[PDB]
């Protein structure tokens, strides 16, 4: 049993670190340099000081509760860190549909890209991201629309010792609904679309001048939805299974998968952060 | 005959280089190897002037040392003010392919140039036109006020001229180069100047008199810059085999080459300071460097650029540095 | 043709007959002028923040 | 006092300055740029000339504006003023294709001297990034040398004799095999240049033109939509 906390406890404050590393690390390379303020970075930046702070904030909290086995804080405290995790949840995923609706615009559409995108849009679209974001967040968990209605929920409720998750199949649908799946069809019609441009694209060069001279497009939009897609799907069933009939999901295996998610923050910065002037500027300071 | 001829040439020559060789005593590092170092200099950004749409190729400090020009290949002249880092004047420009500019001494008058080969003044306090200059075969590279009346140009046909603004009309034409001319410099009481060609030589002339008084080609490549020493009797050049070289009138040969193994990029300016220990030179590595005149040892690196460096000037009363590259900004440096 | 040759080699002439210095007096001259104005000039001595307008 | 006074006058212009440049840097951003470049006696006047039925012109296609220089005032094999034109869009080059047996006073055959020039444009130090349209205009008189004509182009080129019709190839319907084999000797003798030290970075777009054409003007309009579209897929590491 003690060697099960000594475990638990290493690999959280290495997630932690790793966390915050990363997203500090870019947030000061993209603000020191002048070189680096684009239209395309400022929704990195905003995603990740989303990151940053879910990661600073929800992490250490919940490693403490899992840890411990007891909520040693009040209730609202609880109902703060509930609306936090869902807030930051809920803002990091919108960031990266925008950003590739931004690459959609940016390919298919070269001659009208520059009139479309300025600087003062971009911070009106982040803006409505973050509104929409933190609107489905704190106004129904601070009220208490999603509160439940069962026994144990109420038993819970009334007790100042327990903080879990009970909640009504609407807003388990809703949020799901927001969050997760309209932000993924978007998406993968997106990169169908990218994928085909490339693909046209190499196909007119190789007839061009294919007699004097696809695997890079896959490999990077394979990655790319393929660690989202790894990263947030399972939680994302589960939270709709458990709620559509109970008893048929463990506490252990939402817990466990809802911190898999987690993990998706360490690799924002390994993913969107890849360009030659991003090392660069992260071998200018730092090393 | 014409083999005469030649042979006629072939000895001169043999004496020029002769008596260039008899005349050199002693090497100026010797006579400058007891003198102690200046150390490492470190200078700070202390303003950032924003407002180009483009790159930057020219710029020209003001005779109060506080307002200077610029110009771009948006098509626009700026006068900024460096004290205070906000805009005064904005002059359009005909032809947006430029290349040089211009601050008259009474601070009246302004001149710029380009691809088009016509010189354009402009009358700040009467922002309109006031005379254009026609009669270059080729771009032009240099100008700079040699009074408020007559201006002396530099041109991409091997050729200089001494204008007339009232007239409008060329008063002397200098001829003897072969490449294209880049850059020239005047002297403080505007009786000689020099230029330095892309045929690896820089000639010393007579504005009075209109012909050409010493020749020097200790260079190997294209020559971009050329400065002018404070005391009258020097001045130095910067090429693109990554060599400056401090040369001497009186002398007629070089002194010292300024160079470093750990280069081989070209030079775009050269400049001096106030009293002449200070040569700053801008590279293409996206950087300056500061030399020391009588040593040729390195005192500082003047980084912060993120394009290559196209301009440099220092103010009158020495004060500060300006430097202007590529990234359409430029930088006050102290 | 031939006269420009004539030209070119007449030019060499005005250029060989000029009287030349030693190097030791052309180096010490400029030591001398460097020497001169050794304080004037604020880029090699650092001003005081009093004095300096750009700060 | 004065202080105040001075303040309000100098402030007020900048902002004034300021918001004249906001409305010239939409249009700055709006326009392409365009060079154009060839050879002596190509066909340049021309080919600018159907398109409009130092020296600048206005032409906008489907609401998008395009600007094209011409650079005729200086004339000299050495060529320094091109590290002012590194920030172009492309490079419109116009060679003559049907001149294989003129010759320049004695010099290479004309078409060995564009080669040259070509070679030294595509491999400049500050053009790395810039793309060629390449037009081979005068395909009529090339035709007419070719068919019933004294002149062999073996003659001057001995590497003809050891070259056969690509597979590919894809002629004009009433054309015969000989002039298409020349068409294609001398279109791939520059798309060598241009694939040897390309990099990956910039293509060419090679292209036949006649006095009697007049779809130029699409012809550049789509080259210079696929260069910006192949630099942006390049860009986030797609191509
Ligand atoms: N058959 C034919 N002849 C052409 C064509 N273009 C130009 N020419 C010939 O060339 C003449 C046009 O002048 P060019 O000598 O080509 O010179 P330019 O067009 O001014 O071009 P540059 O010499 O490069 O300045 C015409 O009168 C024709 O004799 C073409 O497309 N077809
Ligand atoms: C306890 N963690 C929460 C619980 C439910 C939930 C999450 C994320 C997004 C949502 O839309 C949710 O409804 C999870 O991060």
């Amino acid at each position: 049993d003690e060697v099960w906390v000594v475990g638990m406890g290493i690999v959280m404050s290495l997630i932690v670190l790793a966390i915050v590393f990363g997203n500090v690390l870019v947030i000061t390379a993209i603000a020191k340099f002048e070189r680096l303020q684009t239209v395309t970075n400022y929704f990195i930046t905003s995603l990740a000081c989303a990151d940053l702070v879910m990661g600073l904030a929800v992490v250490p909290f919940g490693a403490a509760h899992i840890l411990t086995k007891t909520w040693t804080f009040g209730n609202f405290w609880c109902e703060f860190w509930t609306s936090i995790d869902v807030l930051c949840v809920t803002a990091s995923i919108e960031t990266l549909c925008v950003i590739a609706v931004d690459r959609y615009f940016a390919i298919t559409s070269p001659f009208k890209y520059q009139s479309l995108l300025t600087k003062n849009k971009a911070r009106v679209i982040i803006l409505m991201v973050w509104i929409v974001s933190g609107l489905t967040s704190f106004l129904p968990i601070q009220m208490h629309w999603y509160r439940a209605t069962h026994q144990e929920a109420i038993n819970c409720y009334a007790e100042e010792t327990c903080c879990d998750f009970f909640t009504n199949q609407a807003y388990a649908i809703a949020s799901s609904i927001v969050s997760f799946y309209v932000p993924l069809v978007i998406m993968v019609f997106v990169y169908s679309r990218v994928f085909q441009e490339a693909k046209r694209q190499l196909q007119k060069i190789d007839k061009s001048e294919g007699r004097f001279h696809e695997h890079k497009a896959l490999k990077t939009l394979g990655i790319i939805m393929g660690t989202f897609t790894l990263c947030w799907l399972p939680f994302f069933i589960v939270n709709i299974v458990h709620v559509i009939q109970d008893n048929l999901i463990r506490k252990e295996v939402y817990i466990l998968l809802n911190w898999i998610g987690y993990v998706n923050s360490g690799f924002n910065p390994l993913i969107y952060c890849r360009s030659p002037d991003f090392r660069i500027a992260f071998q200018e300071l730092l090393c | 005959e014409l083999d005469q001829l030649r042979q006629e040439a072939e000895q001169l020559k043999n004496q020029i280089r002769d008596a260039r060789k008899a005349c050199a005593d002693a090497t100026l590092s010797q006579i400058t190897n007891n003198i102690d170092p200046v150390g490492r200099i470190q200078m700070r950004t202390r303003r950032t002037l924003r407002g180009h749409l483009a790159k930057i190729y020219a710029m020209h400090w003001g005779t109060d040392s506080r307002l200077l020009v610029s110009a771009s290949q948006d098509g626009k002249l700026i006068i900024w003010d460096s004290y205070t880092t906000n805009k005064v004047h904005a002059i359009p420009l005909r032809s947006s392919w430029v290349m040089t500019c211009a601050y008259a001494p009474s601070g009246n008058y302004v001149a710029c140039g380009g691809l088009d080969n016509i010189c354009s003044i402009y009358n700040l306090k009467t922002v309109r036109v006031s005379r254009e200059l026609a009669g270059h075969t080729g771009y032009l590279s240099c100008c700079r006020f040699l009074d408020d009346n007559q201006i002396v140009t530099s041109s991409g046909d091997t050729t200089c001229a001494l204008w007339d603004i009232e007239t409008g009309q060329q008063t002397t034409t200098f001829t003897g180069h072969t490449g294209d001319v880049m850059s020239l410099s005047l002297a403080p009481d505007t009786r000689l100047f020099v230029s330095g060609a892309c045929d690896a030589s820089a000639k010393l002339w007579d504005v009075r008199e209109g012909m050409c008084r010493q020749t020097f080609t200790g260079h190997e490549s294209d020559i971009n810059a050329i400065c002018f020493f404070p005391n009258g009797n020097a001045f130095a050049t910067g090429s693109d085999d990554a060599t400056c070289r401090l040369f001497d009138l009186r002398a007629d040969q070089e002194l010292m080459t300024y160079s470093h193994d750990n280069i081989i990029c070209g030079i775009t300016s050269v400049s001096f300071s106030k009293s002449g220990r200070l040569l700053l030179a801008g590279y293409d590595d996206f950087n300056c460097n500061v030399w020391d005149a009588l040593k040729a040892d390195r005192a500082g690196v003047l980084a912060g650029h993120d394009n290559r460096v196209s301009c440099l000037g220092v103010t009158d009363d020495g004060m500060a540095v300006a430097t202007g590259s590529w990234d359409s900004f430029l930088k006050i440096w102290n | 043709s031939i006269a420009q040759a004539r030209k070119l080699v007449e030019q060499l002439k005005m250029e060989a007959n000029i009287d030349r210095i030693k190097v030791s007096k052309a180096a010490a001259d400029l030591m001398a002028y460097c020497e001169a104005h050794a304080k004037e000039d604020p880029l090699l001595t650092p001003v005081p923040a009093s004095e300096n307008p750009f700060r | 006092e004065d202080q105040r006074n001075e303040e309000k006058a100098q402030r007020e212009a900048n902002k004034k300055i300021e918001k004249q440049l906001q409305k010239d840097k939409q249009v700055y951003r709006a326009t392409h740029r365009l060079l154009l470049l060839g050879a002596g006696e190509s066909g340049k006047s021309t080919i600018v000339k159907q398109m409009r039925i130092i020296f600048e012109t206005k032409f906008q296609v489907d609401k998008v504006n395009f600007h094209m220089f011409d650079v005729g005032g200086q004339r000299d094999e050495r060529r320094k003023w091109i590290q002012c034109f590194n920030d172009v869009t492309a490079i419109i080059f116009v060679v003559a294709s049907s001149s294989y047996n003129m010759v320049i006073d004695n010099q290479t055959n004309r078409l060995q001297e564009a080669l040259n020039l070509f070679k030294s444009i595509w491999n400049n130090r500050w053009l790395r990034t810039i793309s060629v349209i390449l037009f081979l205009n005068k395909q009529d008189l090339l035709a007419e040398k070719v068919l019933a004509g004294k002149s062999k182009i073996e003659d001057y080129f001995p590497e003809f004799a050891r070259y056969t019709t690509p597979e590919d190839a894809t002629p004009e319907p009433g054309e015969d095999p000989r002039v298409t084999r020349a068409k294609y000797f001398i279109r791939d003798e520059f798309l060598r240049i241009s694939t040897a030290s390309g990099d990956g970075r910039h293509y060419c777009y090679p292209h036949f033109t006649c006095a009697v054409d007049t779809e130029n003007i699409r012809r550049v309009f789509n080259d210079c939509r696929d260069i910006i579209q192949r630099m942006h897929l390049r860009q986030y590491e797609l191509l």
